[PDB]
RNA sequence: CCGGGCACUCUAACGGGACUGCCCGCGAAAGCGGGAGGAAGGAGGGGACGACGUCUGGUCAGCAUGGCCCUUACGGCCUGGGCGACACACGUGCUACAAUGCCCACUACAAAGCGAUGCCACCCGGCAACGGGGAGCUAAUCGCAAAAAGGUGGGCCCAGUUCGGAUUGGGGUCUGCAACCCGACCCCAUGAAGCCGGAAUCGCUAGUAAUCGCGGAUCAGCCAUGCCGCGGUGAAUACG
């Protein structure tokens, strides 16, 4: 009954990762609770375009943090064996907690 | 409608410095920069000189002005009118 | 109106709470 | 009903009429009527001699109103003024005493706007 | 005053970042400073080699760092002793225990960052700006490319009145958000002041 | 409007009489986009119109409108130099715009404290042939035709 | 048995479960005329029923979340218009000439920088 | 930015109310963003280069 | 709420969908008008994106950089004062001059954000700001939050008013080493001008204007009515 929470700036980097974590544990154990999206928190940065004056320049920036769930219930050694061994994504930070 | 709470602040520069004067007599003028100090009974009678940010001014502290922060009797701006 | 700090709206405006605008 | 120093509210609800006393308003008005049993909504006229007594009794004795109040305030303003006190100066000058800007909006304190000549050729905006 | 950075303009599309690492709302301003500190050295003790991009990945006290260069030999070192000096002198900036790499630039004529450097280089020496530009535009165009453009600013030729020399060939569609245009800028300290040098290289499209 | 000939917004009919001139009149009453409070004020007046009168509300409304519509108005125009107020027909479109606007404006000039009252009244007065509405309507028509001579500028 | 429509308006979604019955309406557990008390607009929400003559024929359960009640009225109006079609596809041919089956796409415009409100432009003095 | 004024780096301030910020990069102070430690100018520059991971151009 | 269920709403990733494709008319063609189907129609609505050049445009106080200039000081520390001064002039705004309103009560609809010495449920003390205690959340699963306008009821009765809150007196909370100069907030008292603004002048063509409330960055706290952004209700008018 392990709940995995994957997050990342790139949505495909997660879609990629998360997909693996599923296909993997989709054998050694349960078929997982399916990867779930979860709302995305978004950072905004509104910075005056040029230095000095021109208060009306602006330009908009944003740092979008995506999330996922997966959620694997019924861990069976190998279920955890397909995990700790195979890893890849760089822009993906994982959180496994049952 | 001023505010402070519980601790009516006073810079011990002149505080510990003023209570020592009481133990004896009254020292003519006591230049301070603790414009932020709250006036207290002890200070009464004394003569603390506060800085404008330019000069030290003689301020005879009275019993009816206790509580008012020091300075506040040492104006900063020098304004005599725009008239001409 | 929004100007009066001692009324419902006055508070809401100043975004405060108090006698005139209780935190429920 | 003469309830305070030569005070005399009338023909309106009492909780609104007590407001007409130099030391009372909404807050204190709603208090005195509360602790006097009178129903605010009653017109000063419709008040009962007895009610006018309880009301007047409290009000005049429970607070500092009218003339004496004015006297106090004024006494304070001279007080801090008779000592170097910043506020004191501000009062002598007749300029605001609560750290508001004086380069502009300070009319309510400065009184009528008294224009002067100036330096035109130069966008004073 | 106009024109968006051609790179920043297409990060979502045809153009990856130069630092790709997962979340971090309490350390972002630390890994970043680090990524910076890093590039600091690399864009110094690695200039003469064609420093054309310093990628960086991470994963819990583990930095990747992939210095792309036109002359890796200069990076590696005799037999391979410098790449060893880097790594060490490098972990002196940050513990972390960070890797390193040296992928080469297959043809620096198609590397805007480099082209900028070449032109800025000659200028620093004392070559004919206009020439330098025409030639570079050529090379870049000469070695493939579907378009190229170079822009030197400053006091061209030590002149007192700042100007701006042009030069471009083929297509350099800055608006078409997908063209895939490599951008590069190069400074140019001079006996008489700075000169900015911009290079645009158009490669394929889709 | 340099290019096209601006299309006239067609609004959804009244939710009581299923009429558009009502929605129209209702909007003119509305302020700060409070189309609800605006909606009441009218409907209430409609009742007052049917209490202080036996007539149906909606037909009294129609009457007011029809009586406030100016048929001629004067548009200024530089000619040779001076700006001659020039008389000319009023398009049925504008005729209505001016009517409903005037009704509301006149209504809010009235003294009754309650809004709905003012409208119910001004309208009834309009059907009668009085009230500020009609005064303007006629003051206008009078203004035009009073500047007759300056009409060979047909426009 | 039962019929349904989704209906959305300027950021309000309304699940409409049409059903055969009296003609009562339940919006968020409240009587239709209780959720929309004192809102002249209210009536509109059921206009698509009057179109093909229903109401006194159907009974509807309704979910509504997001926006304001004026927006919800409109969504509800879409959902109703939609379910109506499942019950009888042939309704379209007469339910559409009114456009009830159209999803009003009008929406709150983004607040642009530089201006005060997307469009409201700051004013200048003696330009 | 005076080298001298970048004393702020002195995690040794008589009282913490005196401790301010300053840009990590240009050494500015007028408008630094906590999440980055960079000023509004430095942030746009780095942002554009793609050196700010995950950061991008907001459009909508 | 619980078991349970993925249907619906939603969340987020991919994908379909509109091309004047289809019918009618004008046309040489492009295209124009009209019609059907469609959630949407002829660039469907809003963004990002700004040509070669223009102005000796702006910024050497963001940074960088040529030259000139100071190098017991044109460098550095500290304490205090000043950037907050006022007889005045202008720009941008806020609040308002009221009954389509003000007020008190009860009651209902939102989106986008933010949260570690952080957001703070709930309880208690206090008129209150806030204090003491204390659960939950590392945050679609807890909190900021109350949306306000609106709806139902009740008060005010045309008054400079139960309009409007300036100004001042008094008491107090919180931050911070410290709030005299120079913070914000609470409560009592005070309760100003203002009755819709001369010449002149500004914005906006639709989910726009107008009006209503909500969030964020910076940030100990805050002079924010500024700025960036979110959703609610929602017009008038365009002959030309
Ligand atoms: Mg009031
Ligand atoms: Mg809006
Ligand atoms: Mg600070
Ligand atoms: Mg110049
Ligand atoms: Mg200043
Ligand atoms: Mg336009
Ligand atoms: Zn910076």
């Amino acid at each position: 009954k392990i709940r995995i929470k994957l997050r990342g700036f790139d949505h495909k980097t997660l879609d990629a990762s998360a997909q693996k974590i599923v296909e993997a544990a989709r054998r050694s154990g349960a078929q997982v609770s399916g990867p779930i999206p979860l709302p995305t928190r978004v950072r905004r940065f509104t910075v005056i375009r040029g230095p000095f004056k021109h208060k009306d320049s602006r330009e908009h920036f944003e740092l979008r943090t995506h999330n996922r769930l997966v959620d694997i219930i019924n861990p069976n050694r190998k279920t955890i064996e397909q995990l700790m061994t195979l890893d890849l994504p760089t822009g993906v930070e994982i959180e496994i907690k049952t | 409608p001023r505010s402070l709470k519980k601790g009516v602040f006073v810079d011990d520069h002149l505080l510990e410095k003023v209570l020592e004067l009481n133990a004896k007599g009254e020292k003519r003028l006591i230049k301070t920069w603790s414009r932020r100090s709250t006036i207290v009974p002890e200070m009464v009678g004394h003569t603390i000189a506060v800085y404008n940010g330019k000069q030290h001014v003689p301020v005879y502290i009275t019993e009816n002005m206790v509580g008012h922060k020091l300075g506040e009797f040492a104006p900063t701006r020098t304004y005599r009118g725009h008239g001409k | 109106g929004k100007g009066d700090r001692r009324t419902r709206r006055g508070k809401i405006w100043r975004g405060t709470y108090g006698k005139y605008r209780p935190r429920k | 009903a003469r309830i305070a120093g030569v005070e005399i509210p009338r023909n309106k609800r009492v909780d609104v009429a007590l407001t007409y006393i130099y030391g009372i308003g909404k807050a204190r008005a709603k208090e005195a009527l509360e602790k006097t049993g009178i129903n605010p909504a009653t017109r000063v006229k419709d008040l009962t001699e007895a009610e006018v007594v309880r009301l007047r009794e409290y009000v005049e004795n429970t607070w500092k109103l009218e003339g004496e109040l004015r006297a106090e305030v004024a006494a304070n303003i001279k007080r801090l003024m008779d000592i170097g006190c910043y506020r004191g100066l501000r009062h002598r000058r007749g300029l605001p005493v609560r750290g508001q800007r004086t380069r502009t909006n300070a009319r309510t304190r400065k009184g009528p706007r008294k224009t002067v000549a100036g330096k035109k050729k130069a966008p004073r905006k | 005053g106009n024109k968006i950075h051609p790179i920043g303009f297409r990060l979502g599309i045809t153009r990856d970042w130069e630092s790709r690492w997962y979340a971090g709302k309490k350390q972002y301003r630390h890994l970043l400073l680090e990524d910076q500190r890093i590039r600091g050295l690399l864009e110094k003790e690695l200039y003469s080699a064609g420093l054309a991009r310093v990628d960086i990945e991470r994963a819990a006290d583990n930095v990747a760092v992939t210095v792309h260069v036109a002359k890796p030999g200069v990076v590696i070192g005799r037999g391979g002793e410098r790449i060893r000096v880097l790594r060490e002198e490098l972990a002196k900036l940050t513990g972390k225990n960070v890797a390193l790499n040296v992928q080469e630039v297959q043809n620096p004529n198609l590397s805007a960052p480099l082209v900028a450097q070449r032109v800025a280089e000659q200028i620093e020496r004392r070559f004919a700006v206009r020439r330098a530009i025409k030639q570079a535009v050529q090379r870049v165009m000469e070695s493939g490319a579907k378009g190229a453009k170079v822009i030197v600013s400053g006091r061209i030729g030590g002149a007192e009145q700042a100007r701006t020399e042009w030069a471009a060939q083929g297509r350099v569609p800055l608006h078409t958000l997908r063209a895939n245009i490599d951008y590069g800028f190069a400074l140019a300290r001079t006996t008489y002041g700075v000169l900015g040098v911009k290079a645009y290289i158009f490669l394929g499209e889709v | 409007a340099r290019r096209r000939r601006a299309e006239v917004r067609q609004l959804q009919p009244d939710l009581v009489y299923g009429d558009v001139l009502v929605t129209a009149f209702i909007n003119k009453i509305m302020r700060d986009g409070k189309k609800n409070l605006a909606a009441r004020i009218f409907y209430d007046a409609c009742k007052i119109i049917q209490e202080k009168t036996g007539q149906e509300p909606l037909k009294v409304f129609k009457q007011a409108v029809e009586n406030v519509k100016p048929r001629m108005e004067v548009r200024s125009r530089r000619v040779g130099g001076a700006n001659y107020q020039v008389p000319m027909e009023v398009s049925p479109r504008r005729q209505q715009s001016l009517a409903l606007r005037w009704l509301v404006q006149a209504a809010n000039q009235r003294p009754e404290r309650r809004a709905a009252v003012r409208i119910a009244h001004e309208l009834m007065d309009a059907a009668e042939g009085k009230g500020g509405a009609v005064k303007k309507k006629e003051d206008v028509e009078r203004m035009a035709e009073a500047n007759r001579a300056y009409a060979h500028y047909r426009w | 048995e039962q019929y349904y429509g989704t209906g959305r308006r300027k950021e309000a979604v309304a699940r409409v479960f049409l059903r055969p019955g009296n003609g009562k309406v339940t919006v968020n557990g409240q009587d239709f005329n209780e959720y929309f008390q004192g809102l002249v607009r209210a009536v509109a929400a059921l206009e698509p029923l009057r179109a093909v003559d229903a109401l006194g024929r159907f009974d509807a359960y309704i979910t509504v979340r997001g926006g304001g009640k004026s927006g919800q009225i409109d969504a509800i109006k879409l959902g109703i218009a939609r379910a109506l079609v499942q019950y009888n596809p042939d309704y379209r041919a007469k339910l559409k000439p009114l456009g009830f089956l159209t999803r009003d796409a009008r929406v709150v415009e983004r607040k642009k920088y530089g201006k005060h409100k997307a469009r409201r432009a700051p004013q200048y003095s003696k330009r | 930015a005076r080298k001298a004024l970048i004393e702020k780096a002195k995690r040794t301030p008589k009282f913490k109310v005196r401790a301010y910020t300053r840009c990590v990069r240009c050494g500015r102070a007028r408008s630094v963003y906590r999440f980055f430690g960079l000023c509004r100018i430095c942030l746009r520059e780095l942002a554009h280069k793609g050196q700010l991971p995950g950061v991008r151009k907001a459009s909508w």
